[PDB]
RNA sequence: CCAACAGGGAACGUGAGCUGGGUUUAGACCGUCGUGAGACAGGUUAGUUUUACCCUACUGUGUGGACUGUGCAGCAGAUC
RNA sequence: AAAUGCCUCGUCAUGUAAUUAGUGACGCGCAUGAAUGGAGCAACGAGAUUCCCACUGUCCCUACGGCCUGUCUUGUGAACC
RNA sequence: CGCGGAAGUGUUUUGUGCAAGGGCCGUAAGGGAAGUCGGCAAGAUUGAUGUGUAACUUCGGGAGAAGGAUUGGCUCUAGC
RNA sequence: AAAUGGAAGGGAUUGAAUUGCAUUCCGAUGCCUGCGGGGGAGUAUCUGAGUAAGGGGGCGGUAUCGUUCUGCUGAAGGUCCUGCGUGAGCGGGGGUGGAGGGGCGAUAUGUGCAGAUCUUGGUAGCAGUAACAAGGAAAUGAUUUGCGCUGGACGAGG
RNA sequence: GAAGUGUGAAAAGGAGGAUGAUGAGAAAUGAAAGUGAAUGGAGUGAAUGGGGGAUGUUCCCGCCCGUCUUGAAACACGGACCAAGGAGACGACGGCAGGAUUGUUUUCCGAGAGGGGAGGAUGCUGCGGUCGGACCCGAAAGAUGGUGAGCUAUGUGUGU
RNA sequence: UCUCUGUUCACGGGAUUGAUUGGCAUUAGCGGCGAUGAAGGACGUGCAGGAGGACGAUAUGCGUUGUUGUUGUGACGGUGUCUGAAUUGUGUGCGGUGUGCACGGGGACCCCUUGGACUUAAGCAUAUCAGUAAAGGGAGGAGAAGAAACCAAAUGGG
């Protein structure tokens, strides 16, 4: 009865949504995150070639490194108003 | 959408229907419609809601394999002939007794509908009902609809459906 | 007991006909052999038998009166 | 001559109309034997064996009957090769 | 528990009537394991209350040993 | 003296299955003789089977530079009919189609398919077959009657 | 860890059928496998092919290809059918052949100690050799770095 | 009628021809993140809105300046929920209780540490693959190196 009628137990939840990077990958008895390695400081290391491009520079929104981006193509000027200060 | 294989002489005097992709077994339909050519329009209506009733039978010709036998399919046998000079020579021709029908049903309720429609657009151009009689029948193969099934040891096949086309063409032999 | 209880062939006729006692991987016991892992055509006990709906063959059935002739094929009684 | 004996269906007795089976007795035992445990069966066993009573379609030799399938209709409509 | 009933809940209204062969069952003259590797399968015993119970034995058991008998309905009597 | 009914190849044959003969006849892509094509050879000629393998001469895809042409008065592609070539292949005609397409010399190659239990896509036969469903009824069905046994709450999971 | 691009110059317009309108055109092109309708011919022989002749057949010849093998029609293996894709190209170093430009070319023997005059160079194309993923497709394994006791096994806390 | 085979019209499927706001390569410049809160994540924002894209409670966008009268747009500045190194912390410098600095992201190329086996030797153990792959720590537009306790044996170089 290792087939089908295993299958039929299989009700309970070791893991939730991790509050680092969103996946079901936080394993609550382990208290770690198998994707990204939460609570270390640091980020795991990519487990796949493929992995290290899913999730980099690039893959989100970057809401301020654009911003900082146009400013030094112009020596980063910034509000006129506080200039006079500077 | 699909075009008529038929060239129709003399427009002022003929009618003409169809049915693109109809939800209806193809095999079963084009038995159904084997006889109906050379009937008129009117004969053609009974002759199919007896079928219906079960008490005239569509005799099954080409895709038969494994068919029930029944007394109502000897009306449809072909006699025995002589068929003289072949290239110059007199040869003889068996017959054949039909022996196998039966009594679709769905089929059937779909060549009335295309039946019917013809029956009206003759009188728009106001010519009698009762006058009109079937030139052309034509059922052919629409593409096919996907589904599937549940077999043993967790396999899954194909489950699906195969559809048709009907066109018709009645006229005034006058 | 009987008249008598002859000998053989058909993929050592015949497992999508059956059965599975012999043989019979994976469990186990004994004897002998090997330092040992193990060995023995030595003995013992427990051990899944799948699928025809196709072609042909064969059995019937169908392939359009009444009374008959005559060709072909089959073939039966044996023993006390 | 035992789940241990090659020769081997060992030899004698007993159960049968008839016993390569079973049990009792014999022993130079290819290769029985003492915690490598020997001898030993009260109680317990879906363990392995042989016989007796009872009982029966297991068989002599098959018959008839029930329900669901198959045979026949409509709908939905695969696969192996 | 089994064999039958409530409560609550679920349910349709123009297929046939039953060849052979299957799956699950019932009844069988006379014989009674001759069947088969092998009593496999089926049949048989079965509740309760008097009666009557062997060898052996670690004295506790064996033992519900084995073997024999009685049983419905109705109308009353006796005990606490 | 052997196991399905069976073999001078068969029907047959008293010499049409034995022996000895030749004065006749039939029979190859072999031989002789007249033309045609290839390859050698010292140019009056001689000589052609072929697996593994090696050499010579040709046909075709896509581009470049390098020259020389054609298409809306209808190109390529596709389909039917027809000419030329031993062949690989190359032309013309009539429909369809609605925008581009070639010749010749040198040069660059991801340069030619029937097979690999080849890869991906589409499609047959098997076959209207196997399998599954058709639940008790009453012209009507908020009414009458027949059958089955889970019925009601909290958690996990959704 | 995929599969999927196209009405037309213009929306001028369609989308069950029939009757129609607009447009240069019903509207990208539209092969094979396979199928329906009509109409001509043939058949009860497996079919298909070559020669020779003819609006089907009549005479002769003809077993299914590819492959491994002494040897295949094989009771040897792969192959239901069609389209498209699909395998000796490229780099380095050396040799030889054919070809191009130029030619007033050469550091020898011997372990050493010692001894001592005798047409190539630089490109281009092809073939043979070696190392490179090395003509194309294919193991049982080995190592480095990570994931799992929601199935199942044992211990322990708290309930039924 | 059925089976096989001619012809014409209609299906079925998406090959072929021609296009292309996409891909791929070589070359020249640049190599511009973070406690002044990054990269990444979650949830929200339009009168009538799902996906995508865009945006942050100043939310389908605001200010200045140029070009426009438009579904308007270019160049620059401001804002940026709740999270995340995520820190009201830990270590440490200067002061003497004030004020600094480090942490994370990325890592093709560079510096330091650690360190395989497949493979070749027609077997295999030293050897080879290779101090290479994988792992870890630390930097920049490059880094590392660098001004002889050198090379040599000449009429010496630097
Ligand atoms: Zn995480």
């Amino acid at each position: 009865s290792k087939g089908t009628a295993s299958f039929g137990k299989k009700n309970k939840r070791n893991t939730e949504m991790c509050r680092r990077c969103g996946r079901q990958s936080y394993h609550k008895q382990k208290n770690s995150c198998s994707s990204c390695g939460y609570p270390n400081p640091k980020m795991r290391n990519p487990g796949s070639i493929k992995a290290r491009r899913r999730r980099t520079i690039g893959t989100g929104r970057m809401r301020y490194m654009k911003r900082e981006l146009r400013a030094a193509k112009n020596g980063h000027k910034g509000d006129p108003i506080l200039r006079t200060l500077w | 959408g699909i075009k008529y294989s038929y060239e129709i002489h003399d427009p002022s005097k003929a009618v003409k229907a169809k049915i693109d992709n109809a939800k209806v077994s193809f095999k079963k339909t084009r038995e159904a419609s084997c006889t109906l050519r050379r009937r008129k329009v009117l004969d053609a209506i009974q002759y199919l809601k007896n079928v219906i009733a079960k008490t005239e039978c569509v005799p099954f010709r080409r895709y038969n394999r494994g068919c029930g036998q029944t007394h109502q399919a000897r009306k449809f046998s072909i006699p025995r002939r002589e068929i003289v000079k072949a290239n110059g020579e007199k040869k003889i021709k068996k017959g054949h007794v039909q022996t196998r029908g039966r009594w679709p049903k769905k089929s059937a309720e779909f060549l009335i509908s295309v039946l019917e429609n013809i029956k009206e657009n003759a009188e728009t151009k106001g010519l009698d009902p009762k006058d009109l009689v079937i030139t052309h029948v034509q059922v052919s193969k629409a593409p096919k609809i996907f589904g599937r099934t549940f077999r043993a040891h967790g396999r899954v096949n194909p489950f699906n459906k195969s559809p048709c086309h009907i066109q018709m063409v009645a006229e005034v032999l006058g």
